[PDB]
DNA sequence: TGGAGAATCCCGGTGCCGAGGCCGCTCAATTGGTCGTAGACAGCTCTAGCACCGCTTAAACGCACGTACGCGCTGTCCCCCGCGTTTTAACCGCCAAGGGGATTACTCCCTAGTCTCCAGGCACGTGTCAGATATATACATCCTGT
DNA sequence: ACAGGATGTATATATCTGACACGTGCCTGGAGACTAGGGAGTAATCCCCTTGGCGGTTAAAACGCGGGGGACAGCGCGTACGTGCGTTTAAGCGGTGCTAGAGCTGTCTACGACCAATTGAGCGGCCTCGGCACCGGGATTCTCCA
């Protein structure tokens, strides 16, 4: 009976920018499907890169290469800054 | 016992991301910091479209962001519109795109 | 090999030796070496129930695994002992030929060496029952008389050639083993073995190989199997369709990684093949050595100069090298011998019977003569200074010592352990070694100011492109005053500051080279001025215009095909006396014995070729006063990287 | 009957349908439509009402992009009226049928 | 009374042209558009049926639909996928 | 020895199967190599996602049938599922 | 011992195919009839393209099939083109055409 | 000196180049252009001649579909002339840039 | 430090080259206002993939660029070309 | 108006050549047996949950006319566009030549699979309440005729 | 030629139903340690990639240039929005209902692991021959004259 989403993690980051505003549950599902799509897209892309360089392991360099291969330029620059924002902030903690 | 999310100081749960990486079966040997990179990127783009959605809802002056607002927030941009070009939207519609000869004489 | 007595040998391992040695011989962990604790075992079928158990709560048995492993270890041990017996018998044949020479073998089998000083017993010379022959070969040119150990070496090579085995000439690299190799091939020419021979050496080492094939043995008909794929294909149509009944050059991986060349040299069906500095032949787990053993040849020669380690894989490589019908033997169990990687829990070399086999295989197949047996005096006097190089030794104690280590730089994420690769960088370490060197390749005379004046009067010339006002300056401001002496003079458009009034006269290493010019001006000690850097080679081109005149800067490109063009114009008294090698070339063969005082203007921080590239110096009978000299400055990076720091005791 | 000019009602409806983003087609004929469509491949299949809602959504969204495309064709064709040759050209550019 | 390709009506086609932002239409648009949408949906509806068959279900969910639309490249957000 | 794998021998096989009197371009042979590469991976990337949708750990020929019934034109499928059943029956029944 | 191709009488490296199914990182386990099925349909598509290639080679009266035969093949069958609309052929060009306005003058 | 009717030589050349399959672009200026292009992102990189021939064929095959599409627009525009707005409509309806 | 530099060359696509492409594009009459603009059309096309291609090569940590790099580049938009090793 | 002729297409034979067939050779991968377990098949049950009835009703749909306005035709003109010429030039041939960079063993080693306890986030059930729908309602603004 | 009328449009009241916050099981990320094996990365080496460099020359730049479609207007016409009056059926609601996904258990078999061997093939090489240029030479052709 337990089924999965990201709607609370949608919800925090909704409240992390616009804490006042609400959102439709339809839109909640929309963002759930949206993050599912972009997650699966970038993961499939990076695993294809992993087969290309024949590297069975994967690192964050693969993910950075993946979003550079997927995103437009300002989006990709913002994304590589956002990814490199918290990697060793996680790791050295 | 500390989670990775607050350790990263972020709000996307990297552990279930790792879980659906592993059981999703894409790469052979899953790196530790790679989903930490990934969910961070996801959190950024989620908040990024959320901001323009909230801006559109503020232009409608209402609290609840609706799929109409999502269509506005994806149609006003071009690079996000580049990324979500083939994405059909539920209750989507499109922006008001009136052309020249569609005006009467 | 057997089964039952080997099983009893596994049993006496598992019932006799210590826990370190049980983990050695059986290849197990110390926990499995104990399970020593489960020792004794009445048989290996009692070890069949001795399986290391799974943990207790609060897939494979250890029996078959350890029995089979130590069984293959022991069968490899007895196969090793068969190789020990075979190499000891044929080294007894080697010493039989030595006693047939009536001559003192000054080394033994027990370290895997063979040494001789002189062929005096010169006084007794050649006995009639001997593979020794006193005279140099006639196809060897008589420009240089081959000396005592050299004639001993060519006759030892002739002996092991008659033995129809493979041999090692492992003298300490000053002895000129390529010289005696080529003299051996000239003796084969004089004994009508006139091909096919094969030489395999790196391309930078093909200097003294091909130049010695041109100089010391011109009557030896030599082919060169070197080039590109299509060039060596052309040589393959030259040699395959045998238009040339030649006598005797490719590299190791060129003859190893390309089957086409491997099958071509197999098609050639050689007689002698020589491997110089065979570190792959220092590796029985190197199949390059396997392919070099797959050359058809009744004699193989190995030319090394390092003393052999106490490594079983190294000595097994040398044994299967020197012994035919041993490389032909599969030696499959010798592979599982090698799989234990000398771990602290399982140190297979320090297994007792493997140490016994190290001493036991050691081995008269290794003609190894030290220099001190057959001695080139190594005069070590450090450089004397002018006050200008040490003036900027502190100036580049600031641009070398730019702030990079021993604080924390700002970054978006907490990345701290990835910034330890800036100091001792390549450009800054060669700039620190050029702090020791001649000091005007810095920004001290044309720093940044005089070169916009070079770009000023450069527009009125054909040497001006669409964008070269700033660009010839930006290509001239990074080059420095040594590099700006040899074109601001020569280009006749900018000559207001062309010569810097020769500040190289009052210089450190130039006046030390000028102290050693007394060996090149006043005496016939032809000097081999080594270096490291091609801009310091340009320095030694330009700084020999002051007291001893320069003839031509010796280019380091005599490696390609039998080149004499810069070495034929040599061996005069003073006007042709300063020729410029470096440590760039191979240290395998010698030139004429007239060039003796090899002088390192730029020293080498490694002890790899300073035993080798000074083989032009070490000799029993070189025809002049022979020294070697190194230019080390007293407190820069040069005295640090010089290997004279400390030692150890035992 | 006060006479309106043509297109004005169409213009305010264009503004309405660009503002309002709801469904258009009646659900019962579309449901019988997808039922008779599904009969071509296997008879007696059942469908979620949400599924046929998404069907109606995806279909409307597919045709309106073609509609804007053909509108731009007629703009290029100096016309405010459309003909099915514009649709043929649309499927030609997207490589659908023509 | 009807076959379901006539279940759509040309006032609804006209209103789709209003959301299509189209001012004037011919009398030829309607059946052409009907066939276009019909073959377009029929391309992926059979794929949804094959999904349910490989799911061994006689019922059609919505997941299969957007999976086929993803293989159609007509990707949707709003019902999970 | 510097080896790799192509499908040029199998392309030549099926070539001499259907038209023994016929040569080919090596360049067009490489086109065919890349072609069957694409043909393999397309159905592979299909069936993986199908097994994810069907919650499966394992992909059998029953998955491949529906996979090509998705990704292929219909008459190609109308020959292809027959050839697939025939080939798997020859594989399984015989030997 | 029959090869798995020859177990179905086929001309494909079904062992190597199934190995690529293993190392292809798609699923965990691989059913044994699946490489049979996919190699069979690769054989079907290969036969369908190469028969038309031989057809155009006979039309070109050529022994060695040029890539323009492949171009004409994928530009003749719809179902081939329906599969291969997104593909392009090196040194292939396009099928020839002259449009209705583009006729020469009467 | 015989002068033809204008365009007939272009029609026989359409026959010639729809007949032939070889490349069209001069390799060196195209190569220099794409080398400059890659240099703009990152300076002093290398490629293959095979790689640059692949780029040449990919570019030509990319352009000719746009050519045929715009030709169909000019057909619909009742024109044999091709205009910039035809290409703008092409990239518009395929949604590439316009 | 001595290196060369050469950009533009966008005119290296000559107008008669574009005309011959229109021949294989199969168009009879061409206005003068075309030869400038298609140079940009390929450009954004080329720059969509070329810096993407070295995005492989940077992760491939090479300095040359393979033809397979071009294959992986053109696969990203799905404009699949064959036979360059792929 | 049929001809006609330079332009153009088509064509047998010339003589390479260069890929293409074809044969060897060694190595790796496959084809074999057996475990083995766990997922998958299959059986069991059931319960939400599409179908599918019927009642009513609102509005969307359907036509009449209608006219007018938007598409079509044709006249003209013009200006831009193909089309042979020239020259010029840069590309290709092709040759050379060097070197940074691709290639492959090698060696750790650390970095990441994996097992179990838990606890703690974290999804499911359930009021809740307040936004936004839902409906009048009086005012701003713009269509359509002055 | 502003004004009359129709429609937007914030104003103001209802209600109600999605948002949400918490219980609350619950299960799973995290720890934490084993462990082992791909990755880093070293280092030394060939090689394809680059840069230059020179001659020959196809072809591009510039040009005439005449004429041909693009276009512009505009006359006509016909059909399509756009009313207003039937209409009808979609929808909304509700009640079976049955059935089929949607699970459960529960056994089992099929593929994954792991070694052998042998031969398929892969690479090198070698032979050789179909086609690919010319190459004159026969057969078409269609812009321009009878």
């Amino acid at each position: 009976k337990r089924k999965e989403s990201y709607a609370i993690y949608i919800y925090k980051v909704l409240k992390q920018v616009h804490p006042d505003t609400g959102i439709s549950s339809k839109a909640m599902s929309i963002m759930n499907s949206f993050v599912n799509d972009i997650f699966e897209r970038i993961a499939a892309e990076a695993s294809r890169l992993a087969h290309y360089n024949k590297r069975s392991t994967i690192t964050s360099r693969e993910i950075q290469t993946a979003v550079r291969l997927l995103l437009p330029g300002e989006l990709a620059k913002h994304a590589v800054s956002e990814g490199t924002k918290a990697v060793t902030k996680y790791t050295s903690s | 016992a500390k989670s990775r999310s607050n350790r990263a100081g972020l709000q996307f749960p990297v552990g279930r991301i790792h879980r659906l990486l592993r059981k999703g079966n894409y790469a052979e040997r899953v790196g530790a910091g790679a989903p930490v990179y990934l969910a961070a990127v996801m959190e950024y783009l989620a908040a990024e479209v959320l901001e323009l959605a909230g801006n559109a809802a503020r232009d409608n002056k209402k609290t609840r962001i609706i799929p109409r607002h999502l269509q506005l927030a994806i149609r006003n941009d071009e690079e996000l519109n580049k990324l979500l070009s083939g994405v059909t939207i539920a209750q989507g519609g499109v922006l008001p795109n009136i052309q020249a000869v569609l005006l009467p004489k | 090999i057997d089964t039952a007595a080997l099983k009893e040998e596994v049993l006496k391992y598992m019932n006799r030796c210590s826990t370190q040695d049980l983990a050695d011989m059986t290849g197990c962990t110390l926990a499995e070496a104990e399970f020593v604790a489960k020792r004794p075992f009445p048989d290996l079928e009692s070890a069949l129930v001795v399986k290391q158990p799974r943990p207790v709560i609060p897939k494979t048995p250890l029996g078959p695994r350890l029995v089979g492993i130590c069984m293959e270890i022991m069968r490899g041990y007895f196969v090793v002992d068969a190789l020990i017996r075979q190499c000891e018998q044929l080294g007894g044949k080697i010493q039989r030929g030595i006693e047939a020479w009536g001559l003192s073998n000054t080394a033994t089998s027990d370290e895997g060496e063979t040494s001789l000083v002189n062929f005096d017993q010169k006084s007794f010379g050649t006995p009639a029952n001997s593979s020794f022959i006193t005279t140099p070969p006639a196809s060897f040119s008589p420009d240089i008389k081959l000396q005592d150990y050299q004639i001993i070496g060519i006759n030892w090579l002739y002996l092991l050639y008659e033995l129809k085995l493979a041999g090692i000439l492992a003298d300490e690299m000053g002895l000129g083993k390529t010289c005696q190799t080529i003299a051996f091939f000239s003796l084969l020419m004089d004994k009508n073995i006139n091909g096919p021979h094969l030489v395999i050496a790196p391309a930078s080492t093909m200097e003294n190989w091909l130049r010695e094939f041109a100089k010391f043995c011109p009557k030896l008909k030599i082919e060169l199997y070197y080039g590109s794929q299509v060039e060596r294909e052309e040589i393959r149509e030259r040699i395959n369709s045998n238009k040339d009944s030649y006598n005797v050059l490719t590299t190791y991986r060129l003859a190893a990684t390309s089957k086409a060349d491997r099958l071509f040299l197999r098609n050639q069906k050689f007689n002698v093949c020589v491997y110089d500095e065979g570190h792959y032949l220092k590796n029985r787990a190197s199949e390059r050595y396997r392919h070099l053993m797959s050359i058809p040849a009744d004699f193989r020669v190995l030319l090394t100069g390092t003393p052999l380690q106490n490594n079983l894989k190294e000595l097994i490589s040398l044994l299967a090298f020197i012994l035919p019908h041993v490389f032909d033997y599969g030696l499959k169990s010798l592979d599982v011998i090698f799989t234990m990687k000398k771990s602290p829990e399982s140190d297979f070399e320090r297994a007792l019977l493997s140490e016994q086999r190290v001493s036991r295989a050691k081995a008269p197949f290794v003609l190894r003569r030290k220099k001190s047996q057959v001695l080139k005096t190594r005069i070590i006097e450090f450089c004397e200074f002018s006050e200008e190089e040490r003036r900027r030794y502190d100036d580049f104690a600031s641009k070398q010592s730019v702030n990079s280590l021993l604080v924390m730089k700002t970054n978006l994420d907490t990345n701290a352990n990835l910034a330890k690769k800036k100091s001792t960088a390549g450009f800054v370490l060669v700039q620190l070694r050029k702090l020791a060197d001649h000091p005007m390749l810095f920004r001290i005379h044309y720093k940044d100011d005089i070169l916009r004046q070079m770009a000023k009067a450069i527009m009125n010339e054909p040497q001006y492109k669409k964008a070269n006002e700033l660009y010839i300056f930006e290509d001239m401001q990074y080059m420095s005053d040594i590099e700006l002496h040899n074109l601001c003079c020569k280009f006749p458009s900018i000559n207001s500051f062309q010569l810097k009034d020769e500040p190289w006269m009052d210089a450190t290493k130039v006046r030390k080279l000028k102290k050693l010019l007394t060996n090149a001006v006043e005496n016939g000690d032809r000097v081999v001025l080594f270096s490291q850097f091609t801009q310091v080679l340009d320095i030694l081109q330009l700084v020999m215009k002051s007291l001893n005149l320069k003839f031509l800067r010796f280019d380091g490109s005599t490696q390609v095909d039998f080149r004499q063009d810069l070495i034929d114009q040599f061996y005069a008294d003073e006007s042709i006396n300063v020729f410029l090698l470096s440590t760039k070339a191979g240290g395998f063969g010698i030139n004429l014995a007239c060039a003796n005082m090899v002088i390192l203007y730029d020293v080498s921080f490694n002890p790899f070729d300073d035993l080798q590239a000074e083989d032009r110096a070490h000799r029993v009978g070189q025809k002049k006063e022979v020294t070697v000299y190194k230019f080390v400055v007293k407190d820069t990076i040069e005295e640090h990287i010089q290997r004279l720091a400390n030692a150890k005791i035992a | 009957p006060h006479r309106y000019r043509p297109g004005t009602v169409a213009l305010r409806e264009i503004r309405r349908y660009q503002k309002s983003t709801e469904l258009l087609i009646r659900k019962l004929p579309f449901q019988r439509l997808v039922r008779e469509i599904a009969q071509d491949f296997k008879t007696d299949l059942r469908f979620q009402s949400s599924a046929v809602m998404a069907l109606q959504e995806a279909s409307e969204a597919y045709l309106v992009g073609l509609f804007e495309d053909t509108n731009l064709c007629a703009i290029h064709a100096k016309r405010v009226t459309i003909m099915p040759k514009d649709i043929q050209l649309a499927r030609r550019i997207r490589g659908e049928r023509a | 009374l009807r076959d379901n390709i006539q279940g759509i009506t040309k006032p609804a086609i006209r209103r789709l042209a209003r959301r299509g932002g189209v001012k004037r239409i011919s009398g030829l648009i309607y059946e052409e558009t009907r066939g276009v949408l019909k073959v377009f949906l029929e391309n992926v509806i059979r794929d949804a049926v094959t999904y349910t068959e490989h799911a061994k279900r006689k019922t059609v969910t919505a997941m299969d639909v957007v999976y086929a639309l993803k293989r159609q490249g007509r990707t949707l957000y709003g019902f999970g996928g």
